[PDB]
Formats: C-alpha cells, structure tokens, sequence
C-alpha cells in the first residue's frame, strides 16, 4: 500500500516536470507573429 | 557542535507495522478543544486591533460623509 | 491481494519501476485530461466556436 | 465631492464567462466585434490586436481574410523610396482612427479616448465598470449641472464623460437577427473587450483545473509519505532515568 | 468497525429512492397525467409578470403580495 | 460535568437564539410599519393604474 | 555475472527511451 | 428594440422607494434654496446603487 | 520590586509558568542555553554530573515530547518541580568572579569566537 | 553631403573642435528639420538646433 501510494504521487510529480521542462522550452521556441510572417 | 549522550533505552516499530493516516482523525474534538482553549487570548490580541480599527473607520466615514451630504 | 500481486510483478526491479511510473504519469495525465475535457465542454454548451450560427454566412 | 470624485459603484453583473469552468460566449464575441466596428472603432483604438486573433474565436479564417481586405494599409517603401497603400492582410493589427494622441485629443475636444486593447484590466472592477459605464448615461442629479461640452455619467470619476452616449437601441443591425437594444449591445461589446484584454483565460482556466487536481492528489501522497518515515519516530518508547 | 458500511448504505438509500421517483413520476410507470399549467414552461412567467400587474373585475389592474414582493407603484 | 456551569451556558445559547429571532421580527415589523405608513401618506398606492 | 549485467543494462536503456518518447512525444517518428 | 435595463429597472423602482424618498427630500430642500452648491449627489448614489443592485441578474437572465 | 506574595499579576504569572514548565517537564534552569552567555557553559562545567546528567535526560525528554505533540502523563505532570533550580547559585558566583576579574585587570578566561 | 549621410555625428559635437558655438548655432539654423506633432496633431518643420 504505502509503495503504490508513493508511486501515485510519484507519476503525479513527474507529469508536473514535464510540463514545467516543456513550457519553458516551447516559451524558448518560435513566435506566433514570426509563423504569420512566415507566408 | 559535539553530542551530548543521554543514556537511554529506545524501542521503535518499523514503519510498516504502523497505522501512518489514523492519529490525525483519532481525536478530533479533544485537539480542537485544545487548540482553542491555548490560543483564545492570542486569537483576541490578534484580531481584535484590526476589528475594532476596522469598526471605527467604518463608522467614522459614515459619520463623515453624512454630515457633508448637504 | 492486489497489492501484493502488482508488487511482484512491477517492484523487483527499479528500471521497471521506473518504466511503470513513467506509463503511469502519461496515461494519468491524458485521462485526467479527456475528464476535464468532457466536463467544460458539458459545462459550457452553445458558447463553442464551433456552434454559432453565422459562422460561415459573412460571404 | 468626494463620492462623486470616486464616482458610483459599480453591481457585480453574472458574465457568462466567470466561474472556475466558464467559456467565453464566442457568438457574443462576435457580435461585440460587430458592434465594435460599426460604432466604436471611430474613435477608439485597439493596435494590440491582429486580425489573425479573430480566427477561430469569432470568425472563419476566409471571413477574416474578406475583413482584412477591405481596408488599407501604408506599406513600406518600394524600389522607388516611396510609399503607397495596399490592402490589409491577415496579420495586420486594427485599424487606428487617428494619426496620434494630439490628433485623437483635437477631433475630441481635448479628451484623449483611451486605447481599448486593455481597458477591462486597466480599471478596477473592469468588466462591470465598462458595462455600467456605457448603459448609464442618466439624467445629472438636482442643482449639479455640468458645463457644456461633457455629459454626465455617474459611475464616470467626477460624473462629467467627454463621450456621447453611443449605444442606443436599433443602431446595428446583428447578423444573426438578435434584437438590438442598449443592454445587448453593451453585453456583447464588454464580452468582446474582456476576450480582447485576455484571450488566453480558457486555455488558463483548463490548466488551472487539472493542475489544481493533479497537485491536491500529489498533497495528499506528500502527506502520506511524510507520516511513513516519521512513524519509527513518533511511536517510540524512550526510558531515560529521571522523574523531576 | 461499521461507519464505512452505514454511510455506504445511506447513500445507496438515496440512490434507490431517487431511481424510485424518477421511474414513479417524472416518466409513470404507473399511469397518469401532467398539467397544462407546468409543461408550457411559459405559464410562471405571466403569473410573475402579472403578480406585478394583477387583473381585477371592478377597477383598474392592482398589484399582490405588495410587501413580501416589494412590488407597487408610486406618487400617482 | 459541572452541573451549574452547564445549564447556564444552555440558557445563556437560548437567550442569544431568541435574540437573534427577534432582531429578525422586530426588522420585519419595521418594514410593515413603514409600509402601511406610506400607504397612508406617501407616494405609495397599490392600484397599478 | 555479465548476463545479468547486460540485461540490466538493456532494461535501463528500455526505461531511458521510455523517458525520452515520454518527454518528446514523437509519432511522426513513431509511424515509420 | 424596447431597453431591457430601463424597462427592468422601472419595474424596480417601487422595490426599495426609501432612498428615492430621501432623494425627493432633498428635491423638495434644494428647490427651496435655490441658491447654494445644492448638489446632494449622496441621496442619487444612494438610491442608483440600490437600483443597481437590483438589476444585477435579471439583466442578463433576460439578455440573449 | 514586589513581585512575590504581594502582586496578583506576578501570582498569575508565575501560575502560567508553572503550568507550561510542568506540562513539558522541564525547570526554568533548563531554559538556560549554554552556548546563549558562556556563563551558563562554566557553571554546567562546575555543576556535579548527577545534576548535569538529570538536566539533559529532562531536556531529551522535553525535545522528545514537542515532537510528539503531545504532553507529560497527569502523574508526571503532578511529580513536577518546575523551580527547584540547581544553577542560580553557580551562575551567579561565576558572574561574581567576571566581575572582579574586569574590575582589576583580567583577561577573560573565555570570549565568544566572531561567527 | 549630398549623397553621403553621416546621422551619428551631431551639430554640437562641432563646438570646440572646429567651429564656435555661435557659427555652429548658425549652421544648424541654416537647415530645416521635421519636428513631432503640434498640438493640431500635424508634422510640422521648424529651422535645425544645436542638438
Ligand atoms: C541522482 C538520482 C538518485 C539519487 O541519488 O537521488 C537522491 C535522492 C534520494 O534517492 P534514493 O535514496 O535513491 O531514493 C529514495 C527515494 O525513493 C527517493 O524518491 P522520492 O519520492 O524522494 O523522489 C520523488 C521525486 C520523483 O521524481 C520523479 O518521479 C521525476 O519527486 C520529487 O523529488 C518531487 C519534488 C517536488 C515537486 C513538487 C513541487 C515543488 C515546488 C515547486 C513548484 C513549482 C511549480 C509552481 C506551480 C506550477 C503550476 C503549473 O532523491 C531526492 O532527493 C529526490
Ligand atoms: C479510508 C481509507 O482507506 O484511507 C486511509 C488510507 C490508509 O490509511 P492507514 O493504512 O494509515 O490506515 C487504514 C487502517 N484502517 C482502514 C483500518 C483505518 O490513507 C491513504 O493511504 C491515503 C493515500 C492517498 C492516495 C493518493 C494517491 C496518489
Ligand atoms: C531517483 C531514484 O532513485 O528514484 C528511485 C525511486 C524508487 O525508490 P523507492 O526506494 O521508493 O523504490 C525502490 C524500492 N521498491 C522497488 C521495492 C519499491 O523511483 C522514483 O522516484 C521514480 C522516478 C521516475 C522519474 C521519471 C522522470
Ligand atoms: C480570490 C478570487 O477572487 O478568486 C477568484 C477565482 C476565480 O473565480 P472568478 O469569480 O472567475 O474570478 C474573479 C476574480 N476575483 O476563484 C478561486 O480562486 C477559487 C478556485 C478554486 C479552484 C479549485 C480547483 C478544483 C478543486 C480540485 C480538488
Ligand atoms: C445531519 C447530521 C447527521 C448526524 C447527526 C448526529 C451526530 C452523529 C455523530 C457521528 C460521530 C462519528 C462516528 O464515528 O459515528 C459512529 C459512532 C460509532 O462508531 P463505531 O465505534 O465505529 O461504532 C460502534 C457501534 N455502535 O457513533 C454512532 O454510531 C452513534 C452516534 C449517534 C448517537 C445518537 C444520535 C441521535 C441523534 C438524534
Ligand atoms: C415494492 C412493491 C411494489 C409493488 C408494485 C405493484 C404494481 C402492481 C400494478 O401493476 O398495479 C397496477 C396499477 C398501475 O397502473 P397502471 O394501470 O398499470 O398504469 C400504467 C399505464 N401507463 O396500480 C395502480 O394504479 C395503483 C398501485 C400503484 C403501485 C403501488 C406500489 C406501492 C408499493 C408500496 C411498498
Ligand atoms: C467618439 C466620439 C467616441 C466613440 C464613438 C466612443 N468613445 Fe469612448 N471615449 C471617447 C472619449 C473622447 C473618451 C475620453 C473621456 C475621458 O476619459 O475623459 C472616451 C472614454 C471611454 C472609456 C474610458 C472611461 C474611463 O476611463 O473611465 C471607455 C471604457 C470607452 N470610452 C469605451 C467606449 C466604447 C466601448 C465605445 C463603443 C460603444 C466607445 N467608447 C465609443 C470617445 C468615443
């Protein structure tokens, strides 16, 4: 039981790093006015 | 930063042998009580300044505005 | 019990267990999102922009 | 005096876009762009928003592309040095009515009509002051009357607005047949002003929800956790020679 | 010991008598009828509308329930 | 357990109880007084036209 | 001892791709 | 193209008739001045807030 | 200074400190940091070690208790001696011999080191 | 100067290395400049500065 809770939290956590981790780098990528430029 | 040693004698259970999410629904009401019974004179030296200030603004703009409503 | 019966399948090894939460945070996170998918779409019918009237018609 | 500086306060109005799980009504994003166009966009400005941000929110991208080209915009100079005009497109932001601020004040009387990409977040109260502020242009209480030039409008600071009373029943005509009146127009004007100043808050609302939930389980396996290793600690029996 | 299967049968309780109802008297299982006055859906709002305005034989149209409502007319 | 304590916070939550009931009766027969008052010699009537 | 060595290995690299399609979610490489 | 919101707050104006009282008292008072600032904008902020207030979500439950 | 027998406050003063003392079983003296003064560090050097031994199994205790959230039984509560001080005497003779020793002359025997 | 630009250099870096501050003062005031809008809202032009 205990170790099944934790793995809960643990894919819990681990979604959150992903997000975090992605939001960045896509902050970090292309723009949307640069796309609309694009023609 | 040395440890000072106490001479005791110590028995622990390991933590799988133990009930982990019961003692905090053990005792509701007791610990409730306990908590207000300690913290009342706190809770009023806490929120009993920014009450009455607040009652006083309040009752003072009220005071004021009326008497400039011609 | 169940318990003890996925233990022995998925916690004898930490590279499976890694494996398994990794399966776990993906699928978790896409049910979770399909449920709060449904749920604001039930919530907020007629307002989509999918489903106003004139949305083809200014031509 | 002061209450009239302040001006009146404004009602708490129920927007069909509040609530933790509540949508823009995008057909009423559409008719405030109507409206917008057909009556505010005179004097007012947005120049924070491209035609690109209607599409798939309130109109159809060839919609928009047919919008975009009926105006005209000044393009950079050419392989001669000179300017010239060419119609807009779909990146283009909107119009802007005056050349700058000094001639927006001298058409206006001096009065500056502020920029609307904004403006539900640049007042307190945004969405219900802008609602209230535009249907309640009423008669000046008794033995206040203001100069000429102004109109009075009570949740306005001070009570003395520099704009006309603009909304009034029948001025558009709505594509889809809704009926045109004062309050309507308002709604959907207000309802297209607050999507203009966040047009993010549904993908925001979304995230906020399922991280929320995420977050509250991962508490509750944190909290768990915490009581696991501190049990060896917690239920121990210690005996240490002293009474006193 | 117990409180996990009393509250579980409570809420069980509810389930059933909800289904009950639902079956008894939103569809009828059991034959019957539904008024005039409720499936218009139209009819309540008249009655507000006229609980603000209420037709009289001899005079003109007077108001009720004029305190519980705070519906009633002015100077005139 | 003290008996004496006890019964005198019970009456002390029912007194506190009944004021607060009649605060609301004492609103509502304002409201009543000022109705009929009106009714009388105000702008108030009840024939709607 | 290398048997187990080398399946250790090889579980580890299943669960550092696992990681890196979970990070990078790739169907356009998935498909071919 | 009737105002809803006039429409709707006509039909509330006889719900809380004590403020627009205050506020004709006033009338009456500054018609007899006749000469001072004579402004009393608090009795029309009073008796507009409670109409407000009123209105609130009759408005929009009756708007399309 | 009439704290003692003759202040109504001071009694209820001292009844809360009694109260809370007892309820953790401590002693007052035992509030006493060593490494707060350095004075208290000489006087537990010169105090017997049954004293110095009792102090700390008291202070174990107590630390042990706070964790727990929870309190000494009614009965140990009860066997409470909150102010029956065993470092007064000794702090004060320590204080006593600082103060001559700066009075004529002396380097301190310690200094607290700059952190 | 008329067809190379320099636009970094500005009239008043010519005081005290090759002009005064009066014939610097004359020189800017020989040439026009277009100038923000008035308070009509118009671009108008007004004789060049010393900055
Ligand atoms: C090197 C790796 C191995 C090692 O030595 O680890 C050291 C050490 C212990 O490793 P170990 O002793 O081998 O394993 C013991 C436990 O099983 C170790 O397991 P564990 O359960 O301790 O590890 C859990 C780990 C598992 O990690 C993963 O699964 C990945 O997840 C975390 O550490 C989560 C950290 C906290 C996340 C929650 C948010 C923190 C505040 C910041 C919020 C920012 C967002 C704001 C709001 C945004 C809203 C959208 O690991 C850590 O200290 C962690
Ligand atoms: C009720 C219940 O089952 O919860 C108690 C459980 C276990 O409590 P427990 O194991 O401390 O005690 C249970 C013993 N009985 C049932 C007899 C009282 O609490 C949790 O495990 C919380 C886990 C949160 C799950 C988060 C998933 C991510
Ligand atoms: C890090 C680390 O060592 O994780 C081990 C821990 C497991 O440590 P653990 O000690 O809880 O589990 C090992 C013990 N058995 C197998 C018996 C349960 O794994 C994780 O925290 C999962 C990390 C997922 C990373 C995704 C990115
Ligand atoms: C402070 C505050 O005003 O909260 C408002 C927020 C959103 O509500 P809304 O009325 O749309 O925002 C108006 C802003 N005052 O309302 C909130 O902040 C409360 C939202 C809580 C959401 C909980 C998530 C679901 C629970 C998961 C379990
Ligand atoms: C709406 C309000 C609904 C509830 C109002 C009444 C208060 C209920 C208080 C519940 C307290 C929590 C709890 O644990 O209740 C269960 C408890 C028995 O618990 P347990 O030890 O598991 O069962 C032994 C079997 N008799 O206790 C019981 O089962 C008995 C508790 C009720 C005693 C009589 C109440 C009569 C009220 C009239
Ligand atoms: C639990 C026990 C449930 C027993 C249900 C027995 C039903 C017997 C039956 O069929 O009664 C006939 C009749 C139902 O009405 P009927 O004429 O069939 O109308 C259908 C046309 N749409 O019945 C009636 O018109 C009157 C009886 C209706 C059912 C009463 C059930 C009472 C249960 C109390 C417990
Ligand atoms: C030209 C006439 C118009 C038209 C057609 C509209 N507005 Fe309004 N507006 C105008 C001026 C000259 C001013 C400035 C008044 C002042 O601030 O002294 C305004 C002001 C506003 C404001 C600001 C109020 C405030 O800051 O408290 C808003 C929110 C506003 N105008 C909105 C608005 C809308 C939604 C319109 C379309 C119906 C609209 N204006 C038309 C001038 C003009």
């Amino acid at each position: 039981f205990a170790y099944f809770v934790l793995t809960g939290g643990r894919f819990v956590y681990a979604s959150l790093i992903r997000l975090l981790v992605l939001k960045f780098v896509l902050s970090m990528s292309a723009s949307k006015d640069v796309l609309a430029l694009a023609s | 930063k040395q440890i000072v040693p106490v001479k005791s004698v110590i028995y622990a259970l390991s933590p799988f042998q133990q009930k982990v999410m019961t003692g905090l629904w053990k005792d509701l009401p007791t610990k409730i009580h306990h908590k207000v019974s300690e913290n009342w004179i706190s809770a009023t030296l806490l929120l009993g300044p920014l009450v009455g200030t607040y009652a006083y603004v309040q009752n003072y703009l009220e005071k004021e505005k009326l008497h400039h409503r011609y | 019990g169940i318990f003890e019966s996925l233990y022995k399948v998925v916690m004898r090894r930490n590279s499976v267990y890694v494996t398994f939460v990794i399966a776990g945070a993906f699928l978790g996170e896409r049910a979770v999102d399909y449920g709060i998918h449904k749920l604001w779409e039930a919530n907020n019918v007629g307002k989509r922009y999918e489903d106003i009237p004139v949305l083809g018609q200014k031509l | 005096a002061d209450e009239a500086e302040h001006g009146l306060a404004c009602p708490s109005y129920p927007w069909p876009h509040k609530g933790i799980l509540s949508s823009y009504d995008h057909a009423s994003i559409r008719r405030g762009h109507q409206v917008y166009t057909e009556v505010c966009a005179s004097c007012h400005s947005m120049s924070l928003i491209s035609y690109r941000d209607l599409v798939g929110v309130a109109y159809t991208e060839e919609e928009v592309k047919a919008m975009a080209a009926e105006i005209e915009v000044v393009d950079g100079p050419n392989d001669e040095g000179e300017m010239f005009t060419r119609p807009g497109k779909l990146s283009d932001r909107f119009p802007q009515p005056y050349a700058n601020e000094a001639a927006a004040r001298f058409a206006n009387g001096g009065a500056y009509p502020p920029d609307l990409s904004l403006i539900t977040k640049a007042r307190h109260n945004g969405q219900n002051y802008v609602f209230s502020l535009l249907t309640g242009y009423r008669d000046p209480p008794a033995g206040v009357s203001i100069r000429e030039g102004l109109h009075y409008n009570p949740y306005f600071p001070g009570g003395a607005i520099a704009m006309p009373k603009m909304l009034n029943d029948g001025a558009v005509e709505y594509e889809d047949g809704t009926p045109a009146t004062e309050a309507q127009m308002g709604k959907d004007v207000v309802s297209f002003l607050s999507w203009a100043a966040e047009p993010e808050m549904e993908e925001r609302k979304l995230m906020g929800f399922k991280w929320i939930f995420v977050l509250s389980l991962a508490l509750l396996q944190a909290a768990y956790y915490r009581r696991l290793r501190w049990s060896v600690l917690k239920s121990r029996k210690l005996v240490l020679d002293v009474v006193n | 010991m117990s409180t996990k299967y009393i509250v579980s049968a409570i809420l069980g309780s509810f389930g059933i008598a909800w289904v009950c109802d639902y079956y008894v008297s939103e569809k009828k299982i059991f034959g019957g009828s539904t008024p005039g006055t409720i499936t218009n859906k139209e009819w309540g709002e008249e009655t507000d509308k006229k609980f603000q305005a209420w037709p009289r034989t001899a005079g003109p149209p007077v108001v009720v329930n004029p305190i519980t409502r705070q519906n009633f007319v002015v100077k005139s | 357990p003290s008996v004496v304590k006890e019964i005198i916070i019970g009456i002390t939550l029912g007194l506190a109880a009944g004021s607060v009931w009649k605060m609301h009766h004492w609103n509502e027969q304002r409201k009543i007084r000022t109705f009929y008052d009106l009714l009388e010699k105000g702008e108030i009537g009840v024939v709607v036209d | 001892i290398q048997p187990a060595d080398v399946k250790a290995a090889a579980m580890w690299g299943v669960a550092a791709a696992t990681g890196g399609l979970y990070l990078v979610q790739v169907s356009i490489l998935v498909l071919p | 193209p009737v105002d809803q919101k006039r429409y709707l707050e006509e039909s509330c104006k006889p719900k809380c008739v004590k403020p627009l009282l205050e506020y004709q008292a006033c009338i009456k008072r500054i018609h007899g001045d006749d000469s001072g600032q004579k402004h009393c904008t608090g009795q029309y902020f009073d008796y507009w807030f409670c109409v407000d207030k009123c209105v609130a979500p009759k408005l929009f439950t009756k708007l399309k | 200074f009439l704290d003692p027998k003759k202040n109504w406050l001071a009694a209820q003063h001292m009844k809360s400190l009694v109260k809370r003392l007892s309820k953790y079983g401590l002693r007052y003296d035992d509030l006493y940091d060593p490494y707060y003064d350095l004075d208290v560090k000489e006087a537990l050097n010169r105090l017997p070690k049954e004293v110095v031994d009792a102090r700390h199994a008291r202070l174990k205790r107590a630390i042990d208790l706070s964790m727990k959230h929870e309190y000494l039984p009614e009965d140990l509560q009860a066997m409470q001696t909150p102010f029956r001080g065993y470092l007064q005497d000794m702090l004060a003779l320590v204080k006593r011999e600082r103060a001559e020793r700066e009075a004529l002359g002396g380097l301190p025997l310690y200094q607290r080191s700059i952190p």
